[PDB]
């Protein structure tokens, strides 16, 4: 049920955009499957240029049905400017404009769905054109050259961070709106508690994705190790295609939710503080 | 990528020499780097290489415990070390990640003064033609490139003066990006042949020809001159 696998994303007040988490997955995994296997072999190598425009088709069609809810999307960010820019009535406006958020995605499903299969059926026909001249001693090129232009680099980038201090700096800055909230005995009290509940929501998203993201760093750094200056048997080698491309797809969608995630948090926190500052210096 | 190498140096004998390799862009990624030497009066000579992802050395027979390849832990950055020299180490040392199907980049080389199982034999040495001739040359392995795979690890390399080796055939026949069709390979097992249907002037250099089948080991070289 997609209704359940939704993330909410505002980088920039303002602004609203979803992902549906099941599509985000399955699109991205069919991606890293086309191209292991057109980077298997040097005569196949060349049809990047096909898969490249391929995929920016099917990116393309995904958001003009993603588009079809963007009246009650729109619907859904004026409530929130509302709710955030100083009741009861406006917090069962938020919640039913949210409810017609997920009711637009699942009226569109088989819409996304037949694009979904647009993309499964080109990289199984792939995946399914992959030849070893010898299926005892199939070469394993295309992990090693699809992992060094699409995965290396966010391997790195989330080595290079400290995902788990960025959690405690939020669990700190949460903390502190509780306490400001606590010695506050309004309808400010009402949107620094509707604030501060969206913030918790998506700090609860934010530590999801980031154990997702530390768990499969160390699972692709390990795994590439086995699947790379090696032959395999063909099945083998078609099995472990698979596996990658499983792993992949659960990094980068974690990645890329927990990165716009991290900027939603923030943004909200920033229109907080003007809060803040409003009725602390502004007002009493 | 662009690979960059450390300075020049004059050595005494019995002195060790370290030359370094920085990726411009920070990472050898899951990839190889190979260590090249080549002296005044030889074809190159492979030394050894790394796969830094894996911790995987490999060296040459002859250079086992006087060559040590290592790498940095998150920089980037090889090195070769090659201890006890004498006046035979004299060469331009290269770093390179080697013939990896579209991929094959050089370092600038390193000048080191100090004051094999498959055998690749290269015919001829010179060659001297006018502009328009067309130019062949021959290499014969001691054992068959043709791998269990079903690639046969034959390359050709340009060497252009003041240049690098450039890689101008993969796998017997497949030119390189940017080879122009005038340069055709061809041959099976043992004997492989490199033609240019017409010289220009560019083409003026030193061609070699490698084998990957057990990597790696190279011809003595043919230079190629005009008029």
């Amino acid at each position: 049920n997609i209704a359940n696998s939704i993330d909410i994303l505002q980088e920039k007040e303002g602004h609203l955009d979803f992902v549906i988490i099941p599509h985000y997955t399955f699109l991205d995994y069919y991606k890293h499957l086309s191209y292991n296997s057109i980077y298997h072999k040097s005569s196949t190598y060349g049809k990047y240029i096909a898969v490249d425009a391929f995929i920016k088709k099917i990116n393309e069609a995904y958001d003009k049905v993603k588009s079809k809810c963007n009246d009650i999307k729109n619907d859904l960010i004026a409530t929130i400017k509302k709710l955030e820019h100083p009741f009861k009535k406006m917090m069962d406006e938020y919640n039913t404009k949210k409810k017609k958020l997920i009711k637009c995605i699942k009226n569109h499903e088989n819409d996304f769905n037949k694009i979904c299969m647009d993309m499964k059926n080109y990289g199984t026909n792939l995946f399914e054109q992959l030849s070893c001249y010898n299926n005892n001693f199939c070469n394993t090129n295309g992990i090693r050259y699809h992992y060094d232009e699409y995965i290396h680099k966010l391997i790195l980038s989330v080595k290079s961070k400290n995902l788990n201090k960025d959690l405690s700096d939020m669990t700190n800055i949460l903390q502190q709106s509780e306490l400001l909230l606590t010695n506050l005995n309004y309808i400010y009290i009402d949107t620094i508690k509707f604030i501060h509940k969206e913030m918790k929501h998506i700090f609860n998203r934010i530590e999801y994705h980031t154990k997702i993201i530390n768990d499969k760093t160390k699972i692709i750094q390990d795994k590439i190790k086995l699947n790379i200056w090696r032959t395999f048997q063909k099945d083998e080698l078609l099995k472990r295609i698979l596996d990658m491309s499983n792993e992949y797809s659960l990094f980068i969608t974690s990645d890329h939710l927990r990165q716009m995630l991290y900027n939603t948090f923030y943004s909200k926190e920033k229109h907080l503080n003007n809060i803040f500052h409003h009725l602390i210096y502004v007002l009493q | 990528v662009q690979l960059v190498q450390s300075g020049a140096e004059v050595k005494k004998p019995g002195s060790s020499v370290k030359v370094s390799c920085k990726a411009s862009g920070g990472t050898f990624s899951s990839y190889a780097i190979n260590w090249v030497r080549q002296a005044p009066g030889q074809g190159p000579e492979w030394l050894g290489g790394i796969i830094p992802i894996l911790d995987r050395v490999n060296y040459a027979q002859k250079f086992q415990g006087r060559v040590t390849i290592t790498a940095d832990e998150l920089g980037g950055t090889a090195y070769m070390e090659l201890t006890s020299l004498r006046s035979e180490d004299t060469a331009m040392y290269y770093c390179a990640r080697l013939a990896d199907g579209p991929f094959d980049y050089w370092g600038q080389g390193t000048q080191v003064i100090v004051s094999s199982n498959i055998v690749m034999t290269q015919t001829p040495l010179s060659l001297s033609v006018s502009p328009g001739q067309p130019a062949s040359i021959s290499c014969k392995s001691s054992q068959s490139l043709l791998h269990s795979d079903g690639q046969t690890y034959m390359y050709w390399y340009l060497q252009k003066p003041g240049q690098s080796p450039q890689l101008l055939i993969s796998e017997v026949s497949s030119r390189f990006s940017g080879v122009p069709d005038r340069f055709s390979g061809s041959g099976s097992g043992t004997t492989f042949t490199l033609k240019i249907s017409r010289v220009e002037a560019e083409d003026v250099g030193v061609y070699y020809c490698m084998q990957a089948k057990d990597p790696y080991s190279f011809g003595q070289g043919t230079k190629l001159e005009i008029k």
